[PDB]
């Protein structure tokens, strides 16, 4: 029967996938470096692709896609919206960013803040990095100066995003938020959207003129569950799902989450994967790959969607867990090692 | 590349008679030494083992040795007898009496010089000798300490040579006397410094093999010689046949041996012999692997493989023993090392075995072989801690200390086994 | 006119120069007993044919090649095989017992005793020679004769040639088709003490010539000589500039100019198309924009690594058969646009293309199909060192538990050669990941 | 897209397309090294065969 070996303890979704595979009594784990695997659960960090595939009479699969960290990182990302003609310059839903280093863009960036603030226009900047985990490393401001400063002030790269000043705001609270979509790209490279999303709300009213707060402006889970007193009131953990927003649209905006929200969603999705597939593909190679990835969207007052950051090693909702783990292993591990409705919506190209 | 072999003792001699009968018959040879064969390729390889004598006659490159008469005037008289060349035959008439002193140290002495010097006129007719294999058990006097001693003096004057054994581990369940676990212990620690290969057959397996599997109630000597006959002709098939195999002695050890100490094989056959329906490739993988098909009494779920070989013989699906050889490595994957990347090796040999369209041989080392030892090492104590039966071999000038030195010897040797069967990547 | 001599060195190199050497012979249309009746200068030449071939009074054609085994039983072979009159006897030179798969036993024990021998041999070649280039040395990282004794030799011919180039066509060990468990020891030691004696080596995957074969031949279980045969053709893709007239890569010289800005890292990856069977009647012959394509399919290379994720400093495409340059640049164009081909910041964005109008030669009643073009791209990019990874790896497993280190030992060899080699290639994979990596 | 070089005879032609421009030991001590492995495998069998003289000693001391 089938093998598989776990190299990344620390990963929620795969620890319950890993789990499920064993209660099947077809398949078998073995120690972090044993080579005679037909499945492999790897690190985040130096996985090692290069061993993969030269095993004789084992089909090998892994789950996750070299190359995929030129749309994980916000860096990257960046750059491949930037210099991609798929996406262009003139790109919709990406918000306008730069990349400033401590190849670099403090100049130009410059360039746009101030014929917005010759015109009057809403001038507010956010930094961001993918070094900084728990909130930290975090800064909006409308004058530009105090915050290059603060990025030389460490030694590492950090984006330029804008700030999306007028977001749509729930009510009762009139709150923040912004949308979680999980992605499933198999070794076939079908882009299966996972049919629940979740709203990760924030819990303290949105407030314009006093971006001093770490909490009124940031919905990550973490930084509104020890930071903030308004955690669980209106729902549990502040994480509402999709039944609900939708029918708080019907009812408040006389519209669906389908068609508001969810197309401009799927739009994005297949936009940023089928840019990035024939350099990470691996459908004529020695192994094949499979990635779960988590989008992170967050809509405006008048309903646009956009695209805030890509995280290629994401946990789940607490209350998913069981559904989704168990849709990766029917799509992505038995559609390769077969055994003795859905619940993806199959984005086709 | 010649081998020269050599059979000392009543079990190295009848073992090694029934070797020369089966592959003599491999390879088309009668019984006046006369090839009456079909294929050239019984012959491209017949010099590995037997010297090209007058009239197109091909005479075994052998050596007969004992200190007494009794098995090798059988052997002359035997089936094969006449094929043998006369002047290799050296015998003593005293005997070793079971006494491994006897064999090492005062009567083999009397004689080595005697079997050296055959095995000098043999290497002297060698175009590039290979190595030696011997024959013998370690339960005797003859075999057991006359037959070390034969290994100390070949490590002499062919140091650079590869010295192999085929040696028969004594056991209780089929004894001859009682001295049997002195006389092993006090072998093992010579072939644990002066032999590369050393195929552990074990007469607790071929017993049980005889008795539970093939369903014989009363197993003679000569039914467990069957089976060692046919696990040496298959041991030896990747050196007599012409394979795409460039197979050397020394080759085969360095690709078998990661350390020199550890040098002691799980010998296995497959099928087991004593029918007609043909056997499939994924039954004779499956039962080659089976504890029940090892010739010696260790279970390999017990230990760990530091290396593995399979010899396949017959007209089979080569693409479909990799497809079963690769699936069968799963089911015990667990019990490889994986310090030794691709540490299981796969023959094939076109040619089968005397009646049989398909069979298998199964060369291990697996630290599981540290069970056989614990076993020796365990009757050794029970009499040694009472100094029991010594006066055997203290008649004839050993001290007491040579049998405590031998047995830490071997517990080294099971330690060192364990400390391997233990570690990881 | 420029000689080239070739040395093959064990069993793969000899078996390898086998099918080599039976190839050329076809498509120079020279026959097993050395005439060649299309040559017309008879007892000589310096035709572009002749950096391979010397001619005998007789008008005989002899491979300027010496063939070299610790053990008799393969160059045997030769001696008595089709192409028995194509050799002298001086050329072929076998020891009595081989490396047993040991790298210290071929380099050191039983290397001093014939090392002196061969050179000599060697030598008496190259006193025929008006203008020696250098020499092709052909052997396997994973055999004791081919690892051992050819990196003892490559040493001995940097000081006796210091000023001459040499190029490895080197067998890398895959466990498919290897009959050995310590290859990985012998060939970080071979490569370590080779690499600053060797200007440009082609290194072979046994792992991808036989999922070629069982892929793109429909050979269920391949042989060595179903292995050689494919391997000759790259290798004669590759050494056609030499012998037949034009004007990119007709020296030794051009193919580290154009192959190699850094001398370490000299290791090209080598792909070809098409591969096509003999047994279909048939096949809808390919285009030049379907086969140029298929040179970045990692299916047809000759080492299985994913170049999309390194990076290229050279890239030289050779064709044979009915190719324009107009249709090269045209499959070219397309290619950009669907392929992820990012070179080094450091060297130009360019291909480097011959064409030889022949078009390629197969051996009668082989497997390979008769096709009317054919490529075999020639690019250094980072993503190969996946194979000195993968290599490393294994030495790192058993080197732990000096696993086998002792049969080493025990031919004169110390212990700290294994670091020393080990340390080398840590340096070289580092020095791979700068140039290819951000 | 740029071709140049274009050299061309009656067996081929060759060319090079530009896409985009960038942006030893001695003898002795190779000889004294392989007798350095020498002189350690001499030492090796010396100590066998010394190992075996001890052994050969104690067998007639028996
Ligand atoms: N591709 C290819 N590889 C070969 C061939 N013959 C041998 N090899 C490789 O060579 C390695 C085995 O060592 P050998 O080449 O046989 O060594 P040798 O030159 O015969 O001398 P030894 O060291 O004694 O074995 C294995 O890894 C084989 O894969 C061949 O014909 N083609
Ligand atoms: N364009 C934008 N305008 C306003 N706020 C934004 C924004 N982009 C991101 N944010 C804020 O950042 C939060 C999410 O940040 P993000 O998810 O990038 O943090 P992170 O990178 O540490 C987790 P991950 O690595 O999984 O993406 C949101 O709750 C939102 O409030
Ligand atoms: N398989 C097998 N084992 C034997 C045979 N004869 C003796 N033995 C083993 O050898 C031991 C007796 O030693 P022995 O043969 O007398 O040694 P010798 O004095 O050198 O001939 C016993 O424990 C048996 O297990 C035989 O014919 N076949
Ligand atoms: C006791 O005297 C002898 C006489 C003849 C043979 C042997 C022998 C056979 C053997 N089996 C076949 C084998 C095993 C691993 C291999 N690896 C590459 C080819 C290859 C082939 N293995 C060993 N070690 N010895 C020992
Ligand atoms: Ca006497
Ligand atoms: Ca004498
Ligand atoms: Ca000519
Ligand atoms: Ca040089
Ligand atoms: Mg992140
Ligand atoms: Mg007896
Ligand atoms: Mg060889």
């Amino acid at each position: 029967m089938y093998t598989f070996v776990v190299r990344d303890e620390n990963s929620s979704v795969y620890a319950e996938v890993s789990r499920l595979l064993l209660a099947t009594g077809q398949w078998k784990r073995l120690r972090k470096d044993n080579p005679r695997f037909n499945l492999m659960l790897g690190e985040r960090n130096r996985l090692p692709f290069g061993r993969l595939g030269h095993e004789p009479g084992l089909v090998q699969l892994v789950n996750y896609y070299r190359g995929a960290d030129k749309l994980c990182r916000k860096a990257s990302l960046v750059k491949l919206i930037k210099t991609s003609p798929e996406l262009s310059e003139s790109c919709t839903w990406f918000p306008e960013s730069y990349v400033i280093y401590p190849t670099d863009e403090r100049e130009v960036f410059l360039a746009a803040y101030n014929r917005r603030r010759e015109g009057r226009e809403g001038n507010v900047w956010i930094a961001k990095s993918s070094a900084g985990a728990k909130g930290e490393g975090i800064l909006i401001s409308s004058e530009a100066s105090e915050l290059l400063d603060f990025i030389d002030e460490q030694g590492q790269v950090h984006v330029i995003q804008k700030y999306l000043e007028k977001p749509l705001l729930l009510e009762p609270g009139h709150r923040k938020f912004d949308i979680r979509s999980w992605v499933l790209v198999d070794h076939l490279y079908n882009i299966y959207l996972y049919r629940e999303g979740v709203l990760r709300t924030s819990s303290e009213p949105y407030n314009s003129a006093n971006f001093q707060d770490k909490t009124c402006h940031l919905t990550n889970h973490c930084i509104q569950k020890e930071y903030s007193k308004n955690y669980g009131r209106y729902e549990e953990g502040n994480e509402m799902f999709f039944e609900e927003f939708n029918q708080y649209l019907m009812d408040a905006l006389n519209t669906t989450l389908e068609n508001s929200i969810l197309l401009q969603i799927k739009h994005i999705i297949r936009s940023c994967l089928m840019c990035i597939e024939p350099a990470i593909s691996t459908k004529h190679l020695h192994y094949q790959s499979f990635q779960l990835f988590g989008f992170d969207f967050m809509v405006d007052e008048e309903l646009k969607v956009w695209l805030i950051e890509v995280n290629g090693a994401p946990a789940c909702a607490q209350k998913l867990y069981a559904e989704l783990c168990q849709g990766i292993v029917d799509v992505a591990i038995s559609s390769v090692f077969p055994l003795a409705t859905s619940i993806f919506i199959k984005l086709h190209h | 590349r010649e081998i020269v072999h050599i059979q000392a003792g009543q079990c190295g001699n009848q073992i090694g008679a029934k070797f020369w009968e089966v592959i003599s018959d491999e390879h088309g040879i009668d019984p006046t030494g006369s090839y009456h064969g079909d294929s050239d390729l019984q012959l491209e390889r017949i010099n590995v083992y037997y010297n090209e004598a007058a009239g197109n006659k091909y005479v075994p490159r052998a050596i007969l040795v004992d200190l007494e008469p009794g098995t090798m005037d059988s052997v002359r008289s035997g089936p094969f007898g006449q094929i043998f060349r006369p002047d290799n035959f050296v015998f003593g008439q005293s005997g070793a009496g079971n006494n491994w002193a006897k064999g090492h140290y005062t009567e083999g002495a009397e004689l080595v010089d005697s079997v050296l010097d055959v095995v000098r006129k043999e290497s002297e007719s060698c175009d590039c000798l290979q190595g030696f294999q011997l024959t013998h058990s370690l339960g005797g006097g003859t075999g057991s300490g006359m037959g070390t001693l034969l290994i100390s003096k070949i490590r002499e004057e062919y140091p650079d040579r590869i010295m192999n054994t085929f040696s028969v581990v004594p056991s209780p369940k089929v004894s001859d006397t009682v001295v049997e676990p002195y006389n092993a212990t006090l072998s093992v620690h010579q072939l644990v410094e002066n032999t590369d290969e050393t195929y552990c057959i074990d007469n607790e397996a071929l017993y049980d093999i005889c008795f539970r599997t093939l369903k014989l109630t009363t197993p003679t000597y000569g039914d467990l010689n069957h089976l060692v006959s046919a696990t040496m002709s298959g041991v030896t098939t990747c050196l007599r046949f012409p394979g795409q195999l460039n197979a050397d002695l020394r080759k085969l050890a360095v690709n078998m041996v990661p350390f020199p100490r550890l040098h002691f094989f799980m010998p296995g056959f497959a099928p087991l012999t004593s029918q007609y329906r043909a056997l499939t490739v994924p039954e004779l993988t499956q039962q080659m692997f089976d504890a029940k098909n090892m010739m010696a009494a260790c279970d390999p779920r017990h230990g760990r493989y530091l290396t593995v070989a399979a010899v396949f013989r017959g007209r089979m699906s080569m693409k479909e023993v990799d497809e079963q050889m690769l699936n069968v490595q799963n089911k015990n994957s667990s019990y490889f090392v994986e310090w030794i990347p691709n540490n299981v090796k796969t023959a094939v040999c076109d040619i089968p075995p005397r009646g049989l369209k398909m069979s298998a041989t199964f060369i291990g080392n697996s630290t599981a072989i540290q069970e056989l030892f614990k076993r020796i090492s365990e009757q050794f104590t029970a009499m040694f801690r009472r100094k029991a039966f010594l006066h055997w071999y203290t008649g004839e000038g050993m001290d007491e200390m040579e049998f405590t030195e031998a047995e830490s010897n071997m517990n080294d040797l099971v330690s060192e086994y364990q400390q391997y069967q233990d570690a990881t990547a | 006119m420029r000689e080239c001599i070739s040395i093959h060195v064990g069993q793969a190199g000899v078996q390898i120069g086998n099918a080599c050497w039976e190839l050329y012979c076809l498509e120079h249309g020279i026959q097993p007993d050395g005439q060649m009746p299309s040559d017309k200068t008879i007892g000589g030449g310096d035709d572009s044919f002749n950096t391979f071939f010397s001619e005998t009074g007789a008008g005989k054609h002899v491979p300027r090649a010496v063939f070299v085994d610790l053990e008799p039983t393969v160059i045997d072979e030769v001696r008595t095989g089709t192409y028995r009159q194509l050799f002298h006897p001086e050329q072929l030179i076998t020891g009595k017992e081989d490396a047993a798969n040991n790298y210290a036993r071929g380099h050191y024990t039983i290397g001093k005793e014939i090392i002196d021998l061969v050179l000599d041999r060697i030598r008496k070649l190259a006193d025929q020679c008006t203008g020696l280039q250098g020499f092709l040395v052909f052997h396997s990282f994973g055999g004791g004769t081919g690892s051992g004794f050819t990196s003892l030799l490559m040493e001995r011919l940097s000081v006796d040639y210091g000023k001459k180039s040499k190029l490895e066509f080197s067998i890398y060990p895959a466990p498919q088709v290897s009959t050995a468990v310590v290859e990985p020891y012998n060939s970080i030691l071979t490569t370590h003490t080779t690499l600053e004696h060797s200007d440009c080596a082609f290194m072979v995957d046994n792992e991808a010539i036989y999922d070629i074969c069982r892929r793109n031949l429909d050979i269920e279980r391949p042989t060595y000589t179903n292995l050689n045969r494919l391997i000759s053709q790259i290798v004669s893709s590759i050494t056609a500039s030499l012998r037949f007239d034009g004007a990119l890569n007709v020296d030794l010289t051009e193919f580290q100019t154009n192959l190699v800005p850094y001398p370490r890292i000299h290791f090209p990856l080598a792909t070809y198309a098409p591969v096509i069977s003999a047994e279909k009647a048939y096949h809808e012959q390919l285009s030049v924009a379907e086969i140029t394509n298929a040179c970045f399919e990692p299916a047809n290379q000759m080492v299985k690594c994913d170049p999309r994720h390194g990076k290229y400093m050279a890239c030289c495409l050779l064709y044979r058969g009915d190719v324009v340059p107009k249709d090269v640049n045209a499959a070219i164009a397309t290619i950009k646009t669907k392929r992820s081909i990012q070179f080094v910041d450091w060297c130009p964005t360019g291909f480097k293309v011959g064409i030889n109008y022949q078009p390629p030669t197969v051996v009668p009643g082989g497997d390979l199909a008769k096709v009317q073009r054919a490529v075999c791209m020639l690019s250094n990019t980072t993503a190969i060192a996946e194979a000195w990874a993968r290599l490393d790896h294994k030495f790192d497993l058993m080197y732990a538990k000096r696993a086998f280190v002792h049969w080493y030992v025990g031919e004169g060899m110390e212990e700290g050669e294994f670091s020393e080699a080990r340390e080398d290639m840590a340096a070289l994979e580092k020095d791979y990941e700068e140039v290819g990596v951000d | 897209m740029e071709v140049i070089e274009l050299n061309k005879c009656t067996s081929g032609q060759s060319f090079e397309v530009i896409l985009k421009p960038p942006s030893d030991p001695s003898l002795e001590e190779i000889q004294k090294k392989l007798e350095a492995a020498e002189e350690r495998r001499k030492y090796q069998e010396a100590e066998l065969l010394k190992h075996l003289a001890e052994k050969r000693e104690h067998e007639r001391e028996v």
